């Protein structure tokens, strides 16, 4: 009944591809 | 538009401090990395009221309630990180290919501080285990 | 063990973002740094320091990434541990303040100038047709607006804007076209051997009062911002300026092979002296074939003719093939500047060559042919 705490692993890993970056997505 | 990036706090305090091993950067931060999402509850507020001090769960530091989601222990290089109640992580403290800055980006004003540069960070790739 | 806590909010203006080495060791040196972009919402942003440029990019990724930092409890963090295994005492407390699922990556760039509202200039006086004929209304006056509306470090943009031959005219930033350029340096290098000057030691005024002291000023395009252009096109300075004369014959050189080796050959003796007849009389200069290298090939080896690299097949097996055909043994480093392009998975130039070229040795020297 009190507090849940845990990691769902994740069964790997996925880097996405690179992006550009706008003046906008920094602020 | 244009700003420059403001590293003067950074720079004195880097010579007010002394140490990396890894343990923290002298100025107090580190760097966790899961291979998972960590899993909190979605309100604080409703279960620190209801919070036990034998769970120990949730403290209120500086105007914010934060919820104790873990414990942390280094023996190598080595990692060990404890979630919850029930689960247990083997990791690995590795210092980075590339040097990570960590900058704040005051939206107000656009302008731009560094914080401080990461170094090293512990990381845990393999399935939890049950706990001991 | 160290205690980890969490807030229930994570603030995104907090983000990383790659140091590479000489960034990192800039960042410690002990605000040369700046971040810059066209535009909020469009345009790239890069990184510059007085000398350099990096772009930013960023990239997504699945784990989880928590920032944390070191705080001392208002009140000591006390709850039951319930398992021993591997777990010490806590001695410290941290708090995740920030969670980021990308990194932001900085990676070297070539920085270039923003040319918009920039005019060429031919140029006779009265440039305020060309001026007001323009694209924008608005002006850029001064360099420094040029280079701070551009993605470019200081150094970079001076440096392209000295290269690119940029001046400036009744206040309005121009570049100056081919033509006036090159009509600029002769009328330049005329006076200046006219009035006796010291060619490694030039300066804006001297050099000015040269040209113009007996041309009626409303009739004299080289002002001193032109004689400026000029000198930082084609001399050194350090304050004084020091002409660059390989490059200098060079130029003539490349226009001369243009006019008359075009569709032709021409012994290069023969071309030699009109190469040098283009000069302005008694110009200091010694003039020799390899300084247009990259420019000309020997159908005979005492015969030139002209080239323009970019006629020639992109296949580097087509290019050799082609430069075969134009001549059969190739010197070297003549060759080397017609193929390097085509080398793109960075060999060693001289392995790229062997792959497809043979080296064959006669009398003392070594010369290339096809294989």
């Amino acid at each position: 009944q009190t507090v849940k705490i845990w990691v769902k692993y994740n069964e790997g890993f996925s880097n996405a591809v690179r992006k550009n970056v706008t003046w906008n997505n920094l602020w | 538009p244009s700003v420059d990036i403001d590293a003067s706090q950074w720079q004195k305090l880097t010579q007010s401090r002394e140490k990396q091993t890894t343990v923290i950067t002298p100025l107090g931060m580190m760097m966790l990395e899961i291979q998972g999402e960590l899993e909190l509850p979605k309100d604080f507020a409703s279960l620190a009221r209801r919070d036990s001090p034998n769970e120990g769960r949730f403290s209120e530091q500086d105007g914010e309630t934060l919820i104790r989601f873990g414990s942390l222990q280094i023996d190598g290089e080595r990692a060990t990180l404890f979630v919850g109640k029930k689960q247990r992580l083997l990791g690995k403290v590795t210092k980075l290919d590339v040097p990570m800055g960590i900058m704040h980006f005051n939206s107000k004003d656009n302008k731009v501080e560094l914080v401080d540069v990461m170094k090293y960070k512990v990381i845990f790739k393999d399935r939890p285990l049950p706990i001991m | 063990s160290i205690n980890l806590h969490s807030a229930p909010e994570y603030d995104p203006s907090y983000k990383l973002i790659q140091l590479t080495p000489e960034l990192l060791d800039i960042i410690q040196d002990p605000h040369q740094l700046r971040f810059k972009s066209l535009d909020k919402d469009k345009s790239e942003v890069v990184l510059c320091s007085h000398d350099k440029t990096w772009v930013l990019k960023q990239r997504k990724h699945s784990n989880t990434v928590l920032l944390m930092r070191e705080f001392v409890p208002e009140q000591p963090i006390t709850f039951d541990e319930t398992l021993l295994f591997g777990l010490s005492k806590p001695y410290m407390d941290v708090v995740g303040f920030a969670k980021t699922e990308s990194e932001f990556e900085t990676r070297e760039t070539h920085g270039e100038l923003n040319l918009n509202s920039v005019p060429i200039y031919n140029g006779e006086l009265d440039f305020s047709d060309k001026i007001m004929k323009r694209s924008s209304t608005k002006v850029i006056g001064t360099l420094e607006e040029l280079l701070e509306n551009s993605p470019c470090s200081a150094l970079e943009g001076i440096s392209k804007w000295h290269k690119i031959g940029g001046s400036v005219k009744d206040g309005v930033l121009c570049i100056l076209s081919q033509d006036f350029l090159f009509k600029a340096l002769h009328v330049l290098l005329m006076s200046a051997m006219a009035e006796s000057l010291d060619l490694q030691h030039l300066n804006v005024e001297d050099t000015h009062h040269a040209v113009g002291k007996d041309i009626e000023d409303e009739f004299n395009p080289y002002t001193r911002e032109i004689i400026e252009t000029v000198l930082n096109k084609f001399a050194v300075q350090e304050n004084t300026w020091r002409l660059r004369i390989p490059f200098i014959a060079q130029w003539y050189g490349i226009q001369a092979l243009r006019k008359y080796v075009s569709g032709i050959s021409m012994p290069i003796d023969e071309f030699l002296i009109k190469w040098k007849s283009l000069f302005p009389p008694f110009f200091p200069c010694d003039i020799d074939i390899d300084m247009l290298r990259g420019y000309h090939f020997k159908p005979t080896d005492k015969t030139v003719q002209y080239i323009a690299k970019s006629t020639l097949p992109m296949d580097p097996k087509e290019r050799f093939k082609v430069l075969f055909r134009l001549q059969s043994q190739w010197d070297l480093e003549d060759i080397k500047p017609l193929i390097e392009e085509l080398n793109s998975r960075g060999m060693k130039i001289d392995s790229f060559i062997m792959k497809y070229a043979r080296r064959k040795r006669l009398g003392k020297k070594t010369v290339v042919t096809s294989r």
